[PDB]
RNA sequence: GGUGAAAAGAACCCCGGGAGGGGAGUGAAAUAGAGCCUGAAACCGUGGGCUUACAAGCAGUCACGGCCCCGCAAGGGGUUGU
RNA sequence: UCGGGGCUUAAGCCCAGCGCCGAAGCUGCGGGUCUGGGGGAUGACCCCAGGCGGUAGGGGAGCGUUCCCGAUGCCGAUGAAG
């Protein structure tokens, strides 16, 4: 409010273009050796455990 | 054919959950469950919820093969927002929209 | 008797909005922006309509002048020959003959070179 | 063979068997009018004098008509002046038959 | 209705520069870059010959010029205005002086550039002996 | 302020903690499903056609050209490169 | 930075000549409306000449919205209004 304020409503085009880099990436996953299940790399995961 | 499933009036901003939906559009039911299984956002829970129901509908209602279906399309829509008053400084006050979503997921048979 | 607004306003609006389909952004969605743009559009057309003639007259000239140039003389003198030789025929448009049917353009060149002196 | 013919204040190159829209003429909607106006040919008629004295092009008036409407919008700023006229220009379609000359 | 040409072939030309007066030559070069000499001329296409110039290092130019007459480039920075006389242009890359003339003579649009590329200028003689070397004066 | 002629207001099964849905069922209609007749616009979104990363802009207009689309067909619609 | 490029027996200045380009001016072709004047006994209609940039403002002719008479009427589930 005080001091700086937007001079113009940003257009539909400008907004979405800014949101160009908003899209999130899918998780990275690998099948653990123990089960056929999927796990995030370098991480122990339940429903499996570890080789000590 | 294809199987629909919609969860309306989910108390969460559309723009937010939409981020998650776009993540699994077109994906197979398998990698999908996983993508949500390990996506770090609140939207996951809701999208998973409706995604899993879509599956059930697909099989228990349309003889579709579970291990043969994907996300033919999905999308989230804005529902009526909850407006609340937020006290501000110097007595000024304003309304804040606790928005809301309508999450649709439509599955479909792989091929033939 | 009270005469509400009703259909009247919406309908006059939808009309303009139809005319504006295709315009960028709010310019084809907002009635107020749409009309404004249309105002400009209509005026442009009417003025480009006047120009359109003035445009082709020019295009033709260059194409004619191009053919006259390779044929020895220039446009200026070419026209003069023709205008003098009474061949009012060739409207600068139909001097597209230069492009196709050049032997005819050629015939028309000598007629001009003849009228010269 | 070529044939440069003027009508309705304008000229056109014309083959026989050619369909051609032209400035509305006064003629029986299915009659025959030869454009007693002509210049040039397929083997160089070349109208020294304006016209080719002794020559013509036969054409069948195929019908009359009116063009697609054009909106001539006039508008001036600062002074609430606006005009909207709809204009459709009348025309007659010709079928060119003979080019005897 | 006026004739529109189709996909035609560019006529590669070759002009000897040495002796020619700078601006005078550039003008003709420009005209060739556009159609404007081919009676099927079309203002929105790019159909001008591929002009090739050689011996550009030997362009003639009247008056004092070389000594005086200076080219100015402007960097974005303060004082960024550089000034270079015609003399020193030829001292180094000289094909420049002809290019900067023909370029300034082309239309300023996106098409203008397309055409500016069809202009090939060399210190010369010699150049890419591709196909046509149609001497021209 | 408004479901429907009538509550006939959706048993039961399925996914879900619920909400909400998908089957089923009622009805002339459920795109009449419960703040429910019609449901315009701004606004948000999914799919598809044309298009865009050497280009300087009141955003259009005139011309030509390309792609797509409606009449096999001379035409017209959408789009926009110059 | 002469608008730019660029120009030197000039693309500068002066004297003379011929030709061309060019505005919504003028011409041609078609159309509209007003006014005047002609035939149409005629209402209709045709012919001829001329006028038609416009703010304040004056005049003329129309379009649409609600309601009333026309309605004990006519249209409407073979689908009213929107
Ligand atoms: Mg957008
Ligand atoms: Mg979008
Ligand atoms: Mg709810
Ligand atoms: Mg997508
Ligand atoms: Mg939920
Ligand atoms: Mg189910
Ligand atoms: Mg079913
Ligand atoms: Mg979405
Ligand atoms: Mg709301
Ligand atoms: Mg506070
Ligand atoms: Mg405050
Ligand atoms: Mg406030
Ligand atoms: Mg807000
Ligand atoms: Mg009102
Ligand atoms: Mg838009
Ligand atoms: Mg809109
Ligand atoms: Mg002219
Ligand atoms: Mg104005
Ligand atoms: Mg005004
Ligand atoms: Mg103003
Ligand atoms: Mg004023
Ligand atoms: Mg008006
Ligand atoms: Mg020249
Ligand atoms: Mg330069
Ligand atoms: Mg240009
Ligand atoms: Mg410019
Ligand atoms: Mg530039
Ligand atoms: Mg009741
Ligand atoms: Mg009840
Ligand atoms: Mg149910
Ligand atoms: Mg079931
Ligand atoms: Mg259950
Ligand atoms: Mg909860
Ligand atoms: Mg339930
Ligand atoms: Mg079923
Ligand atoms: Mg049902
Ligand atoms: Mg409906
Ligand atoms: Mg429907
Ligand atoms: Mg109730
Ligand atoms: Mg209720
Ligand atoms: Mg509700
Ligand atoms: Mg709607
Ligand atoms: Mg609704
Ligand atoms: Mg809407
Ligand atoms: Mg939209
Ligand atoms: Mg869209
Ligand atoms: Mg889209
Ligand atoms: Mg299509
Ligand atoms: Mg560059
Ligand atoms: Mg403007
Ligand atoms: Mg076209
Ligand atoms: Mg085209
Ligand atoms: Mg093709
Ligand atoms: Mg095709
Ligand atoms: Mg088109
Ligand atoms: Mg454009
Ligand atoms: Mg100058
Ligand atoms: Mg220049
Ligand atoms: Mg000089
Ligand atoms: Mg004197
Ligand atoms: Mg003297
Ligand atoms: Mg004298
Ligand atoms: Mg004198
Ligand atoms: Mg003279
Ligand atoms: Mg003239
Ligand atoms: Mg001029
Ligand atoms: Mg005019
Ligand atoms: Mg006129
Ligand atoms: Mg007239
Ligand atoms: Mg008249
Ligand atoms: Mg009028
Ligand atoms: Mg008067
Ligand atoms: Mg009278
Ligand atoms: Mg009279
Ligand atoms: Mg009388
Ligand atoms: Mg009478
Ligand atoms: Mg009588
Ligand atoms: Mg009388
Ligand atoms: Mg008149
Ligand atoms: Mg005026
Ligand atoms: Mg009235
Ligand atoms: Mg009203
Ligand atoms: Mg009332
Ligand atoms: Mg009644
Ligand atoms: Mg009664
Ligand atoms: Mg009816
Ligand atoms: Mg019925
Ligand atoms: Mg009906
Ligand atoms: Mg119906
Ligand atoms: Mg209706």
């Amino acid at each position: 409010a005080k001091h700086p304020v937007p001079k113009k409503k940003t257009s539909k085009a400008r907004r979405d273009a800014r949101r160009s880099h908003h899209a999130l990436t899918p998780p990275i996953l690998v099948p653990c050796p123990e089960c056929k299940a999927m796990k995030p790399p370098h991480t122990v995961c339940p429903e499996c455990g570890y080789y000590a | 054919m294809e199987a629909k499933a919609i969860a309306r009036y989910v108390r969460i901003s559309p723009r937010k959950v939409r981020l998650v939906v776009d993540l699994i559009r077109g994906k197979s039911l398998e990698e999908a469950r996983n993508i949500l299984r390990y996506t770090n956002k609140r939207g996951a829970y809701f999208v998973a919820k409706v995604l899993e129901s879509a599956a059930a509908n697909a099989v228990n209602n349309h003889d579709m093969l579970e291990d043969r279906l994907y996300v033919k399309a999905a999308y989230v829509d804005e529902g009526p927002a909850l407006k609340r008053v937020l006290p501000r400084a110097r007595g000024r006050a304003d309304i804040i929209k606790k928005r809301t979503s309508h999450i649709t997921v439509i599955l479909g048979e792989k091929h033939g | 008797p009270r005469a509400k607004t009703g259909v009247v306003r919406r309908r006059k609006h939808k009309k303009i909005l139809k005319l504006a389909k295709g315009y960028w952004g709010l310019r084809s969605k907002s009635f107020r922006k749409a009309r404004e743009t249309l105002f400009a559009a209509g005026n442009y057309a009417y003025a480009h309509r006047k120009r359109r003639k003035r445009d082709f007259r020019r295009l033709w000239i260059v194409r004619i002048n191009a053919a006259c140039r390779q044929h020895g003389l220039n446009y200026s003198t070419f026209i003069h020959g023709l205008k003098k030789a009474g061949i009012e025929v060739d409207r600068k448009n139909l001097a597209d003959l230069a492009v196709r049917e050049p032997q005819v353009f050629a015939e028309l060149v000598e007629r001009a070179k003849a009228a010269q002196g | 063979m070529f044939a440069i013919v003027k009508t309705g204040g304008k000229q056109y190159r014309v083959e026989p068997g050619l369909k051609l829209r032209v400035e509305k003429l006064d003629a029986e909607p299915g009659a025959t009018v030869e454009l007693p106006v002509l210049l040039l040919g397929g083997e160089k008629t070349v109208v020294g004098t304006p016209v080719v004295e002794g020559a013509s092009v036969v054409a069948e008036v195929l019908g009359h008509g009116r063009g697609k409407k054009i909106l001539v919008s006039k508008f001036k700023a600062k002074v609430q002046y606006r005009r909207k006229k709809g204009h459709r220009q009348p025309y007659t379609e010709l079928l060119i038959k003979e080019i005897r000359g | 209705k006026t004739y529109v040409p189709k996909q035609v072939e560019p006529r590669w030309v070759l002009i000897d520069a040495e002796g020619k007066t700078l601006g005078r030559l550039a003008t003709k070069i420009a005209t060739l870059l556009r159609g404007k000499h081919r009676p099927d001329w079309t203002p929105n296409v790019a159909m001008g010959d591929f002009v090739v110039v050689v011996n550009a290092d030997k362009i003639r130019v009247t008056g004092k010029k070389l000594e005086q007459k200076i080219y100015t480039r402007y960097s974005g920075y303060p004082g960024g205005l550089k000034k270079i006389p015609l003399e020193k242009m030829l001292a180094t890359h000289p094909e420049r002086v002809l290019e900067h003339a023909v370029k300034g003579m082309l239309p300023k649009g996106p098409l203008g550039r397309r055409l500016f590329k069809r202009l090939k200028v060399y210190a010369g003689p010699d150049h890419p002996h591709q196909a046509q070397r149609p001497e021209k004066l």
